[PDB]
């Protein structure tokens, strides 16, 4: 996370760390607990195997607060287009329910296409890199400001405001970066967005998956 | 070298191996007792202070008493273009002076500007991969080749094993091209992959830099 | 025995915010063709860029960043490979850009 501060430990018990095994490599993403048996994330964080780590703060240690669960199913959205990053949302069916403690519990999802008016101040957290040369072993966070959709319609050729959010003020140097994909965008303690993409410089604005605009598919999949 | 043969032990004493952490990564040519001549891109991205110039080896994998090893002290370029692979030549000054003997000798370079026409017979060499997907060489490999002008530009010397799939491979960069007893080319790049049989391999034209090389080694 | 070299792919002007890394062996010299087949690999797995998309792209290149501060820019639509080897443990990261 570029331009943020370090998180108060376990003050965000919904956060999920994803160890993804791809062909010819690994990948590391974020994610968040939405129910006792499901983690929501982005659809390009998909791989063959996924080690989900809940209730962590320092993931390069092994804390007794942590809980390691492999993912039983990774269900990408059926309209996910990796070329344009469209419908970038994926559900993780955990292989076992979480312990649920004061370090591990789900996060509230919004009501079916709840709005999110521009200027709203939200919070995004994750274990991603903080610059182009340095990273972090502990969970970090930053506060970003939703922009008008025109700011993202200019920059990104496939920005679709019906299913995505435009986040990050052009003038302040805060944004989510490499490794925060799948992490939640949080306004009033409700997961309104999923980290998806931006420009590779980290210069905001950047695009989140609009969680509210996918609620019927989520509940249908959550069975 | 793909599709070649084992070279007579030390039949080419001017042949040089450049190694990083004991591993061959490019060839070179001994042009003077304290100067090797190699490809410019072999040294453009590497820790020059870890490179070790190995003279007069033959079986790179086993202990050879004939070997002499040097570090690189200074580097001399002549306008290398990594975008177009132009002037792919470099001259490395050694941290010492090699002892010329039967296994280590100085190579002969052509006259400035002498260009080889089509059809000339040459000999490519080096410890490059024996075959794409097959592995690095342990014994020096040599290979009769023919100089071509078709599918080539004036800025390079191009060769082609005719009628077979054979040619230079990776790790042959910097290795010399010997024609009529002279180093006419430093191995630069291939097209489509090793030993395509369709696209000639490309050498830096040594004969176009003899003047620049002489001013360096004096 | 093996190492992870991180990479980033930006196609059409957008780059996913994922932390992705390839798998190479510790202290091994490889060729720029070995690297190309792994770049064309994650190009398809991450953002659905096939061989046909490369050929028809406006430009397609990747950049090996070495840990000493130097880099080497490779033209994916060129089909040309310097016959050299580079050591996997010297590579800082790889960046990929396609249009």
């Amino acid at each position: 996370i570029i331009g943020g501060r370090e998180s108060r430990p376990h003050s965000r018990p919904y956060m999920a760390y994803l160890q993804i095994q791809s062909p010819a490599g690994q990948s590391r993403c974020g994610g968040f607990l939405v129910r006792e048996d499901f983690v929501l994330t982005a659809a390009h964080c998909w791989g063959s195997n996924i080690n989900v780590t809940l209730g962590a703060h320092n993931i390069q240690r092994r804390e007794n607060t942590q809980q390691h669960i492999t993912a039983r199913r990774a269900i990408r959205h059926p309209q996910y287009n990796q070329r344009t990053i469209q419908n970038d949302i994926m559900l993780l069916q955990l292989s076992r329910r979480v312990r649920r403690n004061r370090n591990v519990n789900p996060v509230a999802l919004p009501r079916a296409q709840e709005g999110l008016r521009p200027g709203t101040l939200c919070t995004v957290a994750g274990w991603g890199r903080v610059s182009m040369r340095r990273g972090t072993d502990t969970l970090r966070e930053v506060q970003l400001r939703v922009q008008r959709d025109r700011q993202c319609l200019r920059i990104f050729g496939s920005y679709d405001p019906r299913r995505q959010i435009c986040v990050g003020d052009r003038r302040e140097r805060k944004a989510a970066f490499k490794g925060d994909s799948g992490g939640p965008l949080l306004c009033n303690n409700v997961a309104h967005g999923i980290v998806s993409y931006g420009k590779s410089s980290g210069v905001p604005p950047e695009v989140f998956t609009r969680v509210s605009s996918f609620l019927p598919w989520i509940r249908t999949t959550m069975r | 070298i793909v599709g070649g043969r084992r070279a007579r032990p030390h039949a080419w004493p001017f042949m040089v191996s450049l190694q990083l952490r004991g591993g061959h990564f490019c060839g070179a040519t001994l042009i003077a007792p304290n100067f090797v001549m190699s490809a410019a891109h072999c040294v453009a991205n590497v820790n020059v202070r870890a490179v070790r110039v190995v003279l007069g080896a033959h079986n790179l994998s086993r202990r050879e008493p004939t070997r002499q090893v040097f570090a690189v002290q200074r580097i001399f370029e002549n306008g290398y273009d990594p975008v177009n692979l132009l002037n792919d030549i470099v001259i490395l000054q050694l941290n010492g002076s090699a002892t010329i003997n039967a296994n280590v000798q100085v190579a002969q370079l052509p006259a400035q500007g002498r260009r080889l026409g089509n059809g000339v017979q040459c000999l490519a060499m080096g410890w490059g991969l024996l075959g794409r997907n097959r592995g690095i060489a342990s014994v020096l490999q040599e290979l009769n080749v023919t100089v071509v002008t078709s599918l080539c530009r004036r800025s390079n010397v191009c060769t082609l094993v005719r009628g077979r799939q054979a040619g230079v491979c990776f790790g042959d960069s910097g290795s010399p091209l010997v024609c009529n007893g002279l180093i006419h080319g430093i191995a630069s790049f291939v097209r489509g992959g090793c030993a395509s049989g369709l696209y000639p391999d490309a050498f830096a034209p040594v004969a176009q830099f003899v003047n620049w090389i002489d001013s360096i080694i004096q | 025995s093996t190492i992870q070299i991180p990479y980033t792919i930006t196609v059409n002007g957008t780059s996913q915010n994922i932390l992705s890394s390839l798998t190479f062996n510790k202290n091994q010299n490889i060729s720029y063709k070995d690297i190309e087949n792994k770049v064309k690999s994650v190009l398809y797995f991450n953002r659905g860029i096939s061989d046909i998309d490369l050929r028809l792209s406006k430009q397609a290149e990747y950049t090996v960043h070495f840990k000493n501060g130097t880099k080497r820019v490779i033209d994916l639509k060129s089909g040309i490979y310097t016959a050299d080897l580079i050591n996997t443990s010297d590579i800082k990261a790889i960046s990929v850009n396609v249009d």
